[PDB]
């Protein structure tokens, strides 16, 4: 058995994301870590075969084998980095996995504008969606009380010629109830919201 | 494995009405369509109308509207076809059909699983259960004489059904004393008779009559 | 490296399925797994080499064979809903100790495919006030009413497919999250400048490959044959 | 009501034969959508309908490709392209394009095979059913063909009149033969008035009636 920490592990932009691991075979002689993002594969990143410190770009792989234990540091945390981190444990040339640790590092928004607007479908004028974008970090979104308005959870793009990383959450709903006003009213969202009129007819 | 359970066979009073029953298995109820068809002796097939599970629209043959009223009952998954003011020519078997279309889809007008009919006599005469007799045996006969029961119908089945091949239910005979009688038969090898139990399963729904008939060697 | 065919597949319970595998680094060691959510990695079965096959973790309803070092395909002899699972092929040298895995076939098993519906696309054009606003002009794009799970949603402009400025949600939502069978809808968005998207001449376009049923699959519904294709909306710059 | 006419209404076909059974409307069955939702379904005897082309031509999913449709307009045919003994049953076109949704009458497909004389077998009443005070005596004739079959009775070599009754079933999915139950209903009281109990059996698979009897009563 490999048993791996508790998560997701939330991480801030720019900080360290501490992965541990601990296995049970004590004659266990070779050590793994795997990244897998989300709907991907698992992809080997580090490996390790004697006690200390291994480290290679931002990761530095750690092993205890008196403790049997395993770790994972990535420094410099990029949100490019959220992914599930996969321990795996072997003797000689079968592999025992970890169930995995998933980490979500937050990207760090120097400049947030958060605001509600309302993007009408390019082929009908009726259909629109609601775009909750440009908070911080620090705001988290409830998902859906009701069963027919859909919320989505927040998305970070990154537009990278421009170094300029935003968040987003959509909402959309056939309900004749349903307004952009409306929307993220299940969240704790910020005060100073931009809520832009809609415009008539 | 979809699976259509109609409820058992009856007799009601001219003027009386019936409610008969469909429960459905082995999918999603509310996504398909339900049909009735009902079929007179040695006749054809009638539309009567349906239900659509999951919104409560129906759609009806004219020439039951007033009589005919389909529900559902989506906890049970089971659909109903309620006929009134039961007239004499009412007389038929009463099936549920499943609409081929999933989720509105237009295949509905298609059916694609069949109940296995609900029997329905209309008359003023009582129900009675029947007698079971012994048609006591390369190969040897044997059978069951199912004797004076009403109304319509009785199931014969063999060993609780394991013994199928070579079986004959004939068409019942209506006898001049109002009741119906049918014989069940079987033909098996004539060097069995003293190895092998054979027992006629014969069920009368109307009267809740169920009996295990064993037929042996005199 | 880890080659894996089909990337996706919907079976209806009792079909038969192969998942091919292949591996073009002499590796005697191969192995298959299943992966979900809950448990990890469950180790269906592997082989340490041509003619060598055996039993793993869960080896209950999958077959394995291996005649050549390259291959390893996998059998589903009769699909149940509990094989509903993302597939791993994984190799190993078997002499380096380090083991690869392939891209993983998405596997759904339904009890029927009258369950399967294609996406419906739509893109929604930036706000004109956040382009007033901010100098950014977002564009969101939704694939909505698709079963099973299985797309891939691509962004393209002017031809070429985009990467940067785009988010596209993670994991898709159930419409239906208390319904087993239900359908799921996903959002993407596109971000790009105020001045980019103010240009006539630049196109827009969300592109979803959707995978479903084979053209030889039997259907008999009045809609069309939910078959594996692409759907797309598109919209164009516009200087208002 | 849109009416469905079938032709013929009775189709005797060897196995191995193709059959042709068609189907006219009183309208045209092109729904406001485009599709003609005019379709087959077999009732084989003691069975519910069983769906085999939809849509004029489409085969149903797991329906023998020996079945196909064709038509447009009012002329509709179903086609079997060599006849099992398995076809054996009744053949209904159905239109669903407009309510109320309806039907022909039925096309029975019966199957032409060899002449098959009638194994005769004669039971005499049970213990049981004597002590109630009424006697059946019952003859089988079993897998036959055709379904031309005479049966008499016969008391002490007296013949028998108005005291029995008979039901054929109807011809076999696997064999192609019919069989006849008959029974003649005699009082206790009568039936233990003589001894000799016989049914006699005319087919034309028998060069001379065959004559299945017993003793007692
Ligand atoms: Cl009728
Ligand atoms: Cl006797
Ligand atoms: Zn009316
Ligand atoms: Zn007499
Ligand atoms: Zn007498």
């Amino acid at each position: 058995e490999v048993e791996q920490n508790s998560g997701p592990l939330s991480v801030p932009e720019g900080a360290i994301a501490s992965l541990n691991c601990t296995y049970s075979d004590r004659g266990s002689q070779s050590f793994f870590w795997y990244r897998q993002y989300s709907g991907k594969s698992p992809e080997l990143i580090m490996s390790i075969y004697s006690n200390g410190d291994k480290e290679d770009g931002r990761f530095t792989a750690q092993l205890n084998k008196a403790s049997q234990y395993v770790s994972l540091l990535i420094r410099d945390s990029q949100p490019s980095d959220s992914a599930t981190y996969l321990c795996a444990v072997t003797t000689d040339s079968k592999l025992q996995f970890g169930a995995g640790t998933q980490v979500v590092v937050t990207p760090d928004i120097q400049n947030p504008d958060p605001a509600v607007y309302q993007l009408r479908d390019s082929k009908s004028s009726d259909k629109s969606v609601c775009l909750f974008t440009d908070f911080d970090s620090q705001t988290n979104v409830s998902q859906s009380k009701d069963s027919d308005v859909y919320i989505t959870d927040k998305c970070v793009l990154d537009m990278r010629s421009m170094d300029f990383k935003s968040n987003s959450a959509v909402a959309w709903s056939n309900k004749s109830d349903f307004a952009c006003a409306n929307a993220f009213n299940n969240s704790i969202i910020p005060e100073d919201t931009f809520f832009p009129s809609p415009e008539s007819s | 494995q979809v699976q259509l359970v109609q409820s058992g066979a009856e007799v009601k009073k001219p003027g009386a009405s019936v409610k008969v029953s469909c429960k459905a298995s082995g999918y999603k109820f509310t996504g398909f369509v339900m049909h009735w068809v009902r079929q007179a002796p040695g006749q054809g097939l009638e539309w009567m109308g349906f239900i659509n599970p999951y919104n409560d629209d129906i759609q009806s043959n004219e020439r039951f509207r007033g009589r005919v009223t389909m529900t559902r009952d989506t906890s049970i998954s089971t659909a109903y076809m309620e006929l009134s003011r039961l007239r004499s020519d009412d007389t038929a078997v009463y099936y549920c059909a499943r609409g081929n279309g999933y989720n509105f889809d237009g295949a509905y007008r298609f059916f694609d699983f069949w109940g296995q009919g609900t029997m329905v006599t209309v008359s003023s005469a009582s129900t009675k259960g029947p007698s079971v007799f012994p048609l006591a045996p390369g190969t040897a006969a044997l059978g069951c004489l199912v004797k004076d029961y009403f109304p319509e119908p009785v199931t014969v089945s063999w060993n609780s059904g394991a013994l199928t091949s070579g079986v004959h239910t004939f068409p019942a005979v209506l006898q001049s004393s109002g009741l119906y009688s049918l014989s069940s038969v079987v033909t098996v090898p004539s060097s069995s008779l003293g190895t092998q139990t054979y027992i006629c399963n014969v069920n009368h729904k109307p009267s809740n009559t169920k009996v295990d008939k064993k037929v042996e060697p005199k | 490296g880890v080659t894996q065919t089909p990337k996706f597949q919907v079976l209806k319970t009792g079909q038969s399925m192969t998942l091919q595998c292949a591996q073009d680094m002499n590796h005697e060691y191969m192995s298959w797994y299943r992966q979900d959510p809950g448990m990890g990695l469950r180790l269906i079965h592997y082989s340490v080499g041509a003619g060598i096959t055996d039993q793993g973790e869960v080896p209950n309803g999958y077959n394995v064979s291996r005649s050549t070092t390259e291959d390893f395909p996998l059998r589903l002899l009769s699909a149940a809903p509990s094989q509903t699972s993302v597939y791993f092929c994984a190799s190993r040298p078997g002499l380096r100790p380090e083991q690869y895995f392939g891209p993983g076939t998405r596997l759904t098993v339904t009890e029927d495919l009258k369950n399967v519906f294609p996406p419906e696309v739509a893109v929604f054009e930036p706000s004109e006030a956040e382009i007033s606003h901010t100098q950014k002009a977002t564009l969101v794009c939704l694939a909505t009413g698709f079963y099973p799970d299985h797309v891939e949603l691509s962004w393209w402009v002017n031809g070429k497919e985009v990467h940067s400025g785009v988010c596209t949600d993670p994991q898709p939502l159930k419409e239906q999250p208390a319904l087993n069978d239900s359908r799921y809808a996903l959002s993407s968005r596109l971000r790009v400048s105020a001045t980019f998207w103010q240009d006539p001449r630049n196109h827009f376009r969300c592109q979803v490959q959707f995978y479903g049923l084979s053209e030889n699959d039997e259907w008999t519904q009045d809609r069309a044959k939910p078959v594996t294709q692409i759907v797309s909306a598109e919209a164009w710059g516009r200087a208002d | 009501d849109i009416v469905m006419t079938q032709s013929p209404l009775s189709l005797p076909v060897t196995p191995g034969e193709p059959a042709s059974i068609s189907c006219r409307s009183s309208q045209r069955l092109v729904h406001s959508n485009g599709n003609t939702y005019l379709h087959w379904y077999l009732q084989k005897p003691g069975q519910s309908p069983r769906l085999l082309i939809y849509r004029v031509s489409n085969r149903f999913p797991g329906v023998p490709d020996r079945f196909s449709g064709s038509g447009s307009g009012t002329d509709f045919t179903l086609k079997i392209s060599r006849v099992e003994a398995e076809d054996v049953g009744v053949y209904y076109c159905s239109q669903s394009t407009h309510v109320p949704y309806t039907f022909g009458q039925g096309t029975k497909l019966e199957i032409k095979r060899t002449v098959a004389a009638p194994s005769v077998f004669i039971f005499p009443p049970s213990d049981e059913q004597l002590k109630s005070g009424t006697a059946s005596v019952v003859c089988l004739l079993n897998n036959f063909y055709p379904r031309e079959a005479k049966v008499q009775w016969k008391v002490d070599n007296a013949l028998q009149s108005g005291n029995s009754q008979e039901s054929v079933t109807e011809q076999d999915s696997k064999d192609s033969t019919y069989s006849l139950s008959s029974t003649l209903t005699l009082s206790k009281a009568d039936y233990e008035k003589h001894k000799v109990y016989a049914c006699e059996v005319t087919h034309q698979g028998l060069s001379s009636p065959v004559t299945k009897s017993f003793n007692r009563g």
